[PDB]
């Protein structure tokens, strides 16, 4: 979703309905990438509480 | 006068359409003027939006309309600048027979020499008819004439039925209540 | 009971109990003329009802306010109406007709629009003009019905008083409920009773042929005459389309709420789609079983050939995955207070989960109940509402992308970022490849182009001749002709001998109006154009024709949607709203004219087109240079046409419905009746869908699913469009149906494509197909019964209607529209009996002498109404797939001929002379008594005859015909070849036919085509009366030569053809095992499966089948001169009188002397024709394989045909197939029994009749 938001920001910055230079849906399979989020803590567990 | 000819095409405008263009740069003429509406940059942006809005039609130059307005009257001033106004002037417009609280509305005025008007008199001016509506709001002008309205119904008046040789005014107002159903006629001296 | 006292024998005569005879026919017809409206309203009081028809009526219909607040006056004295609820509220109010009225002089209870108000409005009063506008538009709404209103419901009571009938195949009584059950007759009866009240006269209005007379009841409203048409339409459909009570009751509720509304026709517009949206657009939504056709495309994707590869079952995967319909339809029912109806329809729709006959019948029953009035408004409302629309273009072509002018055309640049470069490319290459053809410079092609647009429907030179007088050109007026001046033929004869520069400024004249009312739509405003404007638009039609025939080629009907509705193949319906108004000079017409003016430049560089010389305009197309460049003919036509496209169009509006309204105003809408309208719209639709799918789609998507879908779709393989609209076929992949979310995303992307450049796509996506207004679900044809009403006919002008023999002509069309739709024939064809019997007598009014008129029953059967019992036969014995005319007559008398001969001796008509057809009997004393011969030749008499011919002086008549010949034929090689063909034909082939099809017929044919609409008053109507009286008073001695020629042959039917399709498959709505005859015949022969518009085009021998004259007659003349003798130069000259280069005519004549003609084409020597009832069914396989000669018993020596004159085989094909199709039950294999004369005697008698046609 962060790559999706960057693609939409690129579309709004090139002022087209679709960003020509796209960050998402590329030919590279990148199904193992992880950007940091609030799910995991520093020790290594979840943040439900 | 208006802008962005699709303003005259979207709104169904009856009459002639003359897309025109000035011989000068307009966009610098925009930002010279003072005390116009808003900032001058906004007037220039709005002008660009009208220009984007209009069409792709090749307009004209502006010269043809002024040539039509001005240049025929100078030949008539050279021709009949010395004869009498009574026998070389004319007037055409709508005419209602009866008299209640004679009726005549100017439609077009004509300057021409004597032979041209004496050819103009016997033409069939009784073909065209309309509806004539007279209201009762007289205005600042000096003779006793009151504003009115006229709506043409049948066909329109062709310019060959005036002339090639006489010189007439193009645009005018209707100034002399209910409908009357009048028919137009010629008058002169 | 009261009706039964006079119609005792007739009600049982048509219901199959006794046979139909001339006696009860004529006594019933005496009764059918003898009536009064009180005599009809005793009947509806007399029949008691079972309370299942009863439901409350709100009292707000009868009390409606005055009409003065609804109309006002515009600033140009235009009478237009005041809108309260939206700008679409421009229609007839439902209110207060009793006060502006004056009673009739001898009908003291009926009345008329007041003469004083008409005179005060012709003065020009405000309120008088408002009142006469409302009065005349109420008259025009009340007029829109075919016959008077009570005549239909009388025929209903006479036919349907017989009770439930006996199905001969199913061997049971039908459960069509009786006449005592139906809601609409009850509502009709109660509204007529409450509107009459204390008055002794009981009818709500009286229908004279010019205008209606009202009733002076203070509770009368103007919504009553369309309401009673709707209610008698629902009452006439429920008896014969097998409706339930409940959907009829819902439709009657919606008609009652329509009368309760502030405007009737406005509500009928705004609720025109409740019944499809809840049933058809929301069907099954979870299923488990059924059967659907397995059609398969035949690989060349321009030919449209199909293959039925059997039936296939269904599963849970094929449930409706279209998006939801609940919230929008519930809002639509909620906005107008119809929530009960939409909840009921949805509750009953959610029950069904199996695709079989009963669900399809439910869909047909729900589609049938929408109101069938014709929506009408004053023409000033049409012109001031629909012509003020204009497209909005959110991304226009930028101003840098155009070059400077060439004359008055700018060129779109090559380095253009806009989407219009693909349109420019397509129309460029189309114009170049059109102008490079040697077909386009054929003078026969130029002559057929000029013959194309000067049709009898041509008007509005009504200011063109005044403008041509205003430019000082001398036009002959042709004083002394019975032509009307408005015809395009008269106008083209005016403009025959004039140079193009004189009529160059004839292009910028206006056009008057033509109005056509439609079912449940805004009224269509067709419009003509004048002669130079239709001449100058010739590259604009040629380039679009080249697009539609060679480059993109969508299509120039039913099996396409049967393929596209099959449940693994989804379909998207694409409608373009306001498609005429949404093409202007802003985008389309600019790039169109630029691409045509640039594309035609090469291959036609100096040579001129027809009439239009070359010219020169200066160009500034390169910014540095300015020069004058020579201009060809077609370029010059684009130069003149572009002024008119830039200016816009003014319309000369004159209505008869409201005095004082006369105006012109400019508009930018494309004209409907031009010479390039439908082809142009198809070309633009195809081009924009193509450049969509190949450019604009992949530029604005991120999803690989939507991108992978749009890569596979193309307009050559998956998109078919006609006029403005079309559908798009989505093929089913290996995994089943395509995912609906990606299709939804592409759909909401198509809408964004449309909102860029002006268009507004109306897109529906529900798992069904609409295409040319035919609604198909899961490969099953569903007829829209509400599209074809029985009661109403379109009337636009306020002029009085036709005489008597045309209102009887329209009812064969009513019966045939009943045939094409799915109706229970048990009570439908019996209703056709009672109705066509009721229309048969007239009571002429000639001075001091009393004369009566009546057609016999045999005339009605000659026109295509098949009988019930003939002379002691089995009841319900004949089918309505019989041929019309002599072939039909032959077949069904041949099926009964032994039993009919044996009935002849019952009440013995016995004669020594033994005939091969009858033998013991004579036929004169039977048939001339029963008026079979008189009715046979009386049906043969021409209907609607007229001849004015008001004493044309020979000189100016000859000048008119010569100027028309000069306009149609400019090129003298055509004159030379047609005089050469005439001379060679009178040398060689004349004498045997004495009747040539020639090109010089066409100046004469157009001359009297001008006077085909003179409608002279008395003398030829009395002449028609005298011809019908002398043809009645005659006594013939035989049939014609054709039928007596047919009577010699015999056949024999057996062994019962194998089924073409599956029996469990629902293929068409309204045919099922409940409808025995049409469904059983459909399963026997199979449906059409062919495009059937290229089949008839392959039949006709002409090189392009374009002549301006009756190509069927040319092919018939060639075949008739072939079969009779007539040395080959006769056929060469017959072709040269149509006009050829003397070489291909000779080659084609030598061809047609020798080759074997197809079976269907050999009808022309004997004037047969396939009936239009056989268009849904297959016939070609039945002709090739199931009517064969040389029977199973071997030769009989009345079976041989010589190798010369072997066309008798092909006509005997028609004969045996007619004999198959007239019988009820399945189609049956028939072999050829004895013919009693031999092929020798049959050929000699056929040649003997073909001596004199």
């Amino acid at each position: 979703d962060e790559a999706d938001d960057a693609t939409k920001k690129q579309a709004k910055d090139t002022e087209k309905a679709k960003a020509q230079v796209t960050y998402s849906d590329t030919g590279i399979n990148n199904a193992n990438e992880l950007s940091r989020s609030g799910n995991v803590d520093n020790e290594g567990g979840s943040n439900q509480k | 006068f208006a802008h962005a000819d699709s303003e005259l095409l979207n709104a169904n405008y009856f009459g002639h359409l003359l897309r025109l263009k000035i011989p000068y740069i307009t966009e610098v003429n925009l930002m010279i003027r003072k005390n116009r509406e808003g900032g001058e940059l906004f007037q220039l942006v709005l002008s660009y939006l009208y220009k984007m809005y209009a069409t792709s039609a090749q307009p004209k130059w502006f010269g043809s309309l002024l040539r039509l307005l001005i240049c025929p009257w100078l030949h008539m001033e050279k021709l009949i600048g010395e004869a009498d106004p009574a026998s070389t002037s004319a007037e055409i417009g709508w005419h209602v027979p009866r008299e209640q609280l004679d009726g005549f509305i100017p439609y077009v005025s004509i300057r021409a020499p004597r032979l041209v008007i004496e050819e103009l008199m016997e033409k069939n001016w009784g073909q065209y008819h309309a509806q004539v509506i007279v209201t009762d709001q007289l205005v600042v002008g000096e003779p006793r004439r009151v504003s009115a309205k006229a709506v043409i119904k049948g066909n329109h008046l062709p310019v060959k039925l005036i002339s090639r040789f006489a010189c007439f005014t193009l645009t005018s107002k209707y100034e002399m209540g209910a409908a009357y159903n009048a028919r137009l006629a010629f008058r002169s001296d | 009971s009261m009706i039964l006292t006079q119609f005792g024998p007739f009600i049982e005569s048509i219901s199959g109990i006794t046979d139909q005879s001339n006696d009860v026919f004529e006594n019933a017809a005496k009764a059918f003329s003898m009536f009064t409206r009180s005599d009809v309203y005793k009947a509806l009081d007399e029949i008691p009802f079972s309370e299942d028809a009863m439901l409350p009526i709100p009292p707000t219909i009868y009390t409606k306010p005055s009409h003065d607040s609804y109309y006002y006056i515009d600033a140009l004295n235009r009478v237009r109406r005041k809108t309260y609820q939206g700008p679409d509220d421009v229609y007839v109010p439902n209110c207060s007709i009793v006060e502006l009225l004056e009673p009739h002089e001898t009908l003291t209870s009926y009345g008329r629009l007041s003469e004083a108000i008409e005179n005060r409005a012709k003065d020009g009063d405000s309120q008088a003009r408002i009142a006469t506008t409302y009065g005349r538009i109420a008259e025009s709404q009340a007029r829109q019905i075919k016959a008077p209103l009570e005549k239909f419901v009388l025929a209903l009571l006479v036919a349907e008083a017989g009770g439930s009938l006996y199905d001969p195949v199913l061997q049971k009584y039908d459960e069509i409920p009786g006449l005592s059950h139906n809601c609409p007759l009850w509502c009709f009866r109660e509204i007529c009773r409450h509107i009459s009240g204390p008055l002794p006269d009981r009818a709500p209005y009286l229908y004279l042929s010019a205008g209606v007379f009202w009733l002076m009841s203070p509770r009368m409203t103007s919504a009553i005459p369309p309401l009673l048409s709707d209610l008698v339409n629902l009452a006439i459909l429920q008896q014969t389309a097998g409706l339930d009570p409940s959907l009829v009751r819902l439709g009657v509720q919606i008609c009652l709420h329509a009368a309760a509304s502030s405007s009737y026709a406005w509500f009928i517009l705004k609720t025109k789609s409740i019944f499809p949206q809840n049933t058809l657009h929301s069907m099954y939504e979870s299923l488990e079983g059924g059967y659907c056709p397995n059609l398969e495309w035949l690989e060349p994707r321009s030919d449209y050939k199909f293959m039925y590869m059997g039936a296939m079952p269904l599963s849970t995967k094929y449930a409706r995955s279209a998006p939801s319909n609940d919230k929008k339809a519930r809002e639509l029912g909620e906005k107008y207070g119809l929530s009960s109806v939409v909840s009921e329809l949805r509750r009953r729709t959610k029950t069904y989960s199996k695709h079989d006959f009963t669900s399809v019948r439910y869909i047909r029953d729900a589609m049938a109940c929408t109101s069938g009035i014709f929506l009408v408004r004053t023409p000033t409302e049409t012109v001031l509402q629909e012509y003020t629309q204009s497209p909005e273009i959110k991304v226009p072509i930028p101003q840098k992308d155009w070059t400077g002018p060439i004359g008055e055309i700018r060129i779109l640049k090559d380095t253009t970022s806009s989407i219009a470069r693909y349109l420019y490319r397509t129309w460029y290459l189309a114009a170049a490849r059109m102008a490079a053809q040697p077909r386009t410079w054929d003078p026969l092609f130029q002559a057929i182009m000029r013959s194309q647009y000067v049709t009898a429907r041509g008007g509005s030179g009504a200011t063109l001749r005044e403008s041509l007088y205003a430019i000082n050109v001398s036009l002959p007026d042709f004083k002394g002709l019975p032509v009307k001046a408005a015809t395009k033929i008269f106008q083209a004869a005016q403009l025959a001998n004039l140079p193009f520069s004189h009529t160059s400024v004839a292009i910028l004249a206006d056009t008057s109006m033509g109005l056509r009312n439609q079912v449940q739509r805004r009224p269509r405003s067709i419009m003509p154009l004048n002669v130079p404007q239709q001449q100058v638009s010739a590259p604009h039609t040629l380039t679009a024709d080249y697009i539609n025939y060679h480059m993109n080629l969508s299509t120039t009907v039913i099996p396409l949607g049967v393929y596209a509705s099959s449940p693994p193949n989804q379909s998207i319906n694409i409608d373009i709203s306001a498609c005429d108004a949404s093409i202007t000079w802003d985008f389309f017409l600019s790039v169109i004219m630029a691409a045509i003016h640039e594309g035609v430049a090469s291959s036609s560089i100096g040579k001129p087109f027809m009439g239009v010389p070359a010219s020169i305009v200066n160009d500034e197309s390169v910014v540095g240079v300015r020069a004058a460049r020579p201009i060809s003919g077609m370029q010059n036509m684009i130069q003149h046409l572009s002024k008119l496209y830039k200016r816009g169009f003014s319309y000369r509006v004159n209505d008869s419905f409201s005095p004082g309204n006369d105006f012109t105003h400019m508009t930018t809408t494309f004209p409907s009746g031009s010479t390039a309208t439908s082809t142009e719209h198809t070309a633009n639709n195809s081009t924009m869908m193509e450049t969509f799918l190949t450019v604009w789609g992949p530029e604005h998507t991120d999803d690989p699913d939507v991108l992978r879908l749009m890569k596979s779709l193309t307009i050559q393989r998956n998109y078919v469009c006609q006029g403005d609209d079309g559908l798009m076929i989505i093929d089913g992949n290996t995994a089943g149906k395509v995912n609906s979310e990606t299709i939804q995303k592409m759909l909401e992307l198509i809408s964004k494509y449309g909102e860029e450049f002006g268009w507004k796509y109306d897109i529906a996506y529900d798992g069904t197909a609409e295409y040319l207004k035919l609604y198909f679900i899961f490969g099953c044809r569903i007829p829209n019964l509400s599209r074809h009403p029985i009661v109403g006919k379109e009337r636009a002008n306020s002029s009085a209607e036709e005489p008597w023999p045309a209102i009887l002509d329209q009812i064969m069309g009513i019966f045939f529209n009943g045939v094409h739709d799915g109706l229970q024939w048990q009570r439908w064809i019996r209703y056709s009996w009672a109705l066509c019997c009721a229309f048969s007598r007239q009571r002429t009014m000639t001075g001091e002498s009393v004369g009566y008129l009546q057609y016999p029953m045999w005339s009605f059967v000659y026109w295509g109404l098949p009988l019930v019992k003939v002379f002691g036969s089995d009841p319900w014995i004949f089918s309505w797939y019989m041929p019309t005319g002599d072939l039909g007559m032959y077949s069904w008398i041949s099926l009964i001929r032994p039993l009919m001969t044996r009935w002849m001796v019952a009440n013995g008509y016995v004669t020594d002379k033994c005939s091969p057809v009858f033998g013991n009997a004579d036929y004169r004393k039977c048939f001339n008594e029963l008026k079979l011969y008189q009715g046979y030749y009386m049906a043969q008499l021409p209907r609607n005859p007229k001849k004015s011919g008001r004493a044309a002086p020979r000189e100016v008549r000859e000048q008119f015909t010569q100027a028309l010949s000069d306009y149609l034929m400019q090129n003298p090689e055509l004159k030379s070849r047609v005089l050469r063909g005439r001379s060679e034909w009178e040398k060689y082939g004349a004498g045997i036919i004495h009747n040539p099809p020639s090109l010089f017929d066409v100046p004469h044919k157009w001359y009297q085509g001008a006077q085909e609409a003179a409608t002279a008053t008395r003398e030829e109507l009395a002449e028609m009366d005298e011809t019908l009286m002398r043809a009645r008073k005659h006594s013939y001695s035989s049939f014609s030569k054709l039928l007596e020629a047919y009577l010699l042959v015999k056949w024999r039917m057996c062994e019962a053809r194998e089924p073409s399709v599956d029996l469990r498959l629902p293929l068409c709505a309204g045919i099922d095992p409940l409808n025995s005859d049409p469904f059983l015949k459909m399963v026997s022969v199979g449906p059409m499966l062919q495009s059937t518009r290229k089949y008839f085009a392959q039949t006709l021998f002409m090189a392009k089948t374009v002549s301006g004259l009756d190509v069927n007659a040319i092919d018939s003349a060639l075949l008739r001169l072939r079969t009779l003798g007539a040395d080959k130069k006769a056929l060469t000259a017959q072709l040269l009188m149509v006009g050829l280069q003397e070489s291909e005519a000779d080659a084609l004549a030598g061809k047609i002397m020798l080759q074997d003609v197809n079976t269907v084409q050999l009808a022309r020597v004997v004037n047969l024709a396939v009936p239009d009832t056989w268009m849904s069914l297959d016939f070609d396989t039945m002709f090739k394989h199931h009517v064969k000669l040389l029977p199973k018993d071997g030769r009989h020596l009345n079976t041989d045909i010589p190798p010369r004159m072997g066309w008798l085989r092909a006509i005997l094909r028609f004969l045996g197939a007619g004999m198959a199709m007239t019988a009820t039950g399945v189609a049956v294999d028939i072999y050829l029994e004895d013919i009693h004369g031999g092929g020798r005697s049959l050929g000699q008698r056929f040649m003997t009749w073909m001596r004199q046609e």
